[PDB]
RNA sequence: UAUUAAUCUAGAGUGUGGUAGGGAGUUUUGGAAUUUCAUGUGGAGCGGUGAAAUGCGUAGAUAUAUGAAGGAACACCAGUGGCGAAGGCGAAAACUUAGGCCAUUACUGACGCUUAGGCUUGAAAGUGUGGGGAGCAAAUAGGAUUAGAUACCCUAGUAGUCCACACCGUAAACGAUAGAUACUAGCUGUCGGGGCGAUCCCCUCGGUAGUGAAGUUAACACAUUAAGUAUCUCGCCUGG
């Protein structure tokens, strides 16, 4: 199984050619985070997938809280659709 | 001392193939290899790093597909 | 993908080796693509694996997806016809992208002629003289260079106080 | 007060009256070298050699002992200094 | 390692052996005592090193 | 319209950023160097000028009126020494400097200049005790 | 400076386009070499050492030829080398996968550095359970040497070295040099991307080395990959 980042772009973008935006960059970053744990439960002895999935969840959490401090309003919005916390 | 020619060449980057396949250029890599059945070095060879790397997983590749000896004996 | 199977079977006789290639070819690869096959044929091995010396030699072109892969190569084992199979998975060989780079391609080719020009060389040898052993310097600079000499991208800039 | 004629490996502030020329040609050295003593030698009132000289003659040959020039090789004589253990 | 003596002359014969010997022995000597990957590692780079500024020398 | 052909890039505290600049070019006898230009620098650097340590500062932009950065050239002299001597920054991130006006220095006996920004921009300490007003202490640059 | 209300792209990321890797895990495969066993030839030593002796051998050893079984590690390539944050990574393949370099008329618009506490990884030895065991070898036995030898030598030799799952979390874990940021001569190599178009060589952007001045050091020495000129953050030192 794999995933497809023109899809997740088209699917995520505002607007058109924001393919650089933080929901477009978090979008893809968890639809890797799904595929990231399942192949290191499939393994459980890769170290380098586990370092960069930690990495990885660090940075979302990170841009997550700057676009807080920045139009809470649209953090909502991103944050009812993705379904990222609990 | 002792003299010579410098001329320590890498065929590949003259004539560009870029690419090696062990069913293309068979008769090329048999003079790669020494007459004991082994990857000769810099010294013999003349070709450059990324094209010895190249030419020596091809050679062990046709070693694999049991194409060319392993050492003499 | 596209992958390129090295298959061997034993040096029987020709027309069945090459039916036995068939039955390998429509049993398996789930999922595939037109299969082009050669025959580089009955070609000298070397080492008697598998007790044998005199193999066919088959080369597979067939793409398809990654599932391709399984069923043959648990089955190739089992029959006691085949000797050897390798997917070479041409998309992590030692240089892929460039294959498919067109201006790539064109330069390889630039480069192989002329030097093949001076392999002709009127009376070019003198001698054994190995495909080089006798190289001269490229001439002065590729003067090429010089003109197509690429500026890069920096900025011009405005006096405003002084 | 020291004159030199450096040839591009100076450092230029042990020389003070730097005269940018070559060293290892024999034939642009004596001209400089000359031209200096010109100025000694019309300092102490005899005729000068070549300074102040028309054409015909400044001429001068080259010594003999591939054909005279300045470029400088010989680098295979400098490995890397003995070592090891 | 064959090479056929060609029956012409014995001492050619003992010229080329010698050679092909001698760097069969080299690697006969390393295989006696088993070395852990760092002493293994630093013999290797000495040899290459060895040869290497002999080599600088001589070229 | 003067050109370049390096990108500039600079480091973040403003006023060190100038003295690392200046003080390597004085120790490499370097003549023209390049920095991005803030208003803190530019008049840090204009009351610099005034008080003679360096001979011009001119402040470019951009086609696009988005960046501007300050290439500035020092004073040396015909036998090649440069007239700053040394330069050293107090009010560093983190530990700010503050002191009244009753207690703002004096360098080297009056010789070198104490820069300091008290409320109507950078001014040089002399004229900082002529009006009895004190505030943020920059650098020493003398 | 701090707070708030906003704008911009140069910091940092994202995408497209080039692109180099022994980066990692899982599943299969292969050849040399050793050991054991099977079958021949053969006929008195082999083995070991400074010199020998335990030991093996007419029950036919060593050797030679073929075959079978099994385990461990993957000559050459292999480097005045490559990758990873470190430990580390070198027979082959498939699947999954991590990061990085170069150019960007694209995008978001300070989203950045450090990090107490916390989490993850972390050589070898060691532990628990179940397999495996060819070779090697702590502990142990014997033969030597020795004034003595519980050691250096030799012959045997268990745990262990191997695999799966659980722990242990230490090393001269070293570049004895925390990370990030800005500036400061040069030369000689080598590697990667890009530009030209014979290689070779030239230029640009990076990685890895050598030499080398200002500069620094108590000296040795460092020296654009700093131990130089400076800033931020963390950890640590205060005689034996
Ligand atoms: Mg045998
Ligand atoms: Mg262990
Ligand atoms: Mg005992
Ligand atoms: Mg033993
Ligand atoms: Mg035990
Ligand atoms: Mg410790
Ligand atoms: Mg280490
Ligand atoms: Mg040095
Ligand atoms: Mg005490
Ligand atoms: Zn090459």
């Amino acid at each position: 199984m794999q995933i497809d980042k023109n899809g997740i772009i088209k699917s995520a973008q505002l607007h058109d050619k924001d393919v650089g935006s933080i929901q477009v960059q978090v979008s893809l970053l968890t639809s890797q985070i799904k595929q990231l744990t399942d192949h290191l439960l499939a393994n459980k002895k890769d170290f380098i997938s586990k370092r960069g999935l930690y990495a990885k969840v660090s940075k979302r959490k990170r841009l997550l809280k700057y676009l807080k401090h920045n139009d809470l309003e649209a953090y909502r919005n991103l944050v009812k659709t993705l379904n990222l916390r609990g | 001392p002792l003299f010579k020619r410098s001329k320590k060449y890498c065929r590949f980057c003259a004539i560009g193939q870029l690419r090696i396949d062990l069913i293309d250029d068979l008769e090329a890599l048999k003079r790669f290899l020494s007459p004991y059945a082994k990857i000769n070095p810099r010294r013999i060879t003349g070709n450059c790093q990324m094209h010895q790397r190249h030419v020596a997983k091809a050679l062990k590749r046709a070693r694999y597909l049991a194409l060319v000896p392993f050492v003499k004996d | 993908m596209q992958y390129n199977i090295i298959l061997l079977v034993d040096g029987s006789l020709s027309l069945e080796q090459a039916n036995q290639v068939n039955e390998k070819q429509q049993q398996t690869l789930t999922n595939v693509e037109g299969l082009q096959t050669e025959y580089l044929g009955l070609k000298e091995l070397a080492y008697p694996i598998k007790k044998q010396l005199s193999a066919h030699y088959y080369r597979w072109k067939f793409s398809g997806d990654n599932q391709s892969t399984k069923d043959f190569k648990r089955t190739a084992n089992i029959n006691k016809q085949v000797l050897r199979e390798l997917i070479i998975n041409l998309e992590r060989e030692y240089g892929y992208l460039a294959s498919i780079n067109p201006k790539k391609q064109q330069l390889a080719l630039q480069k192989r002629a002329k030097y093949d020009e001076i392999i002709a060389r009127e009376n070019n040898p003198e001698n054994p003289d190995v495909p080089v052993t006798s190289g001269l310097a490229s001439t002065q600079p590729r003067l090429s260079r010089t003109e197509k000499a690429q500026k890069p991208k920096e900025e011009l800039w405005d006096v405003v106080q002084k | 007060p020291v004159v030199a004629l450096c040839n591009t490996n100076t450092n230029p502030e042990l020389v003070d009256f730097i005269i940018p020329a070559n060293n290892h040609q024999p034939q642009s050295t004596c001209l400089l070298m000359n031209l200096l003593a010109d100025a000694v030698a019309e300092a102490k009132a005899m005729p000068t050699m070549f300074a102040y000289k028309p054409d015909e003659e400044i001429q001068i040959e080259i010594p003999q002992k591939k054909q005279i020039t300045s470029q400088r090789l010989n680098i295979t004589r400098n490995p890397e200094v003995l070592t090891r253990e | 390692p064959k090479i056929e003596v060609k029956n012409d002359d014995l001492e050619l014969a003992l010229k080329k052996f010698k050679r092909v010997s001698l760097e069969i022995r080299r690697l006969a000597q390393r295989h006696e005592y088993h070395l852990r990957k760092g002493m293994r590692l630093r013999e290797k780079r000495k040899i290459a090193q060895k040869k290497r500024r002999k080599f600088r020398n001589m070229v | 319209m003067i050109t370049t052909t390096k990108p500039i890039k600079a480091h973040f505290d403003p006023v060190a950023d100038l003295l690392t600049k200046i003080n390597n070019a004085r120790k490499a006898k370097l003549m023209t160097v390049t920095t991005i230009a803030s208003k803190l620098k530019i008049a840090i650097l204009e009351i610099l000028v005034k008080e003679g340590y360096l001979a011009n500062f001119q402040v470019l932009e951009n086609k696009s009126k988005t960046k501007r950065i300050v290439t500035f050239n020092l004073k040396y002299t015909q036998r090649r020494i440069p007239s700053i001597n040394g330069v050293k920054q107090i009010s560093k991130p983190g530990l700010r400097i503050y002191r009244p006006f009753e207690k703002l220095p004096l360098v080297l006996n009056g010789l070198g200049i104490a820069i300091i920004s008290t409320s109507d921009g950078v001014m040089t300490d002399k004229v900082a005790r002529l009006k009895k007003i004190g505030g943020e202490i920059l650098a020493y640059v003398w």
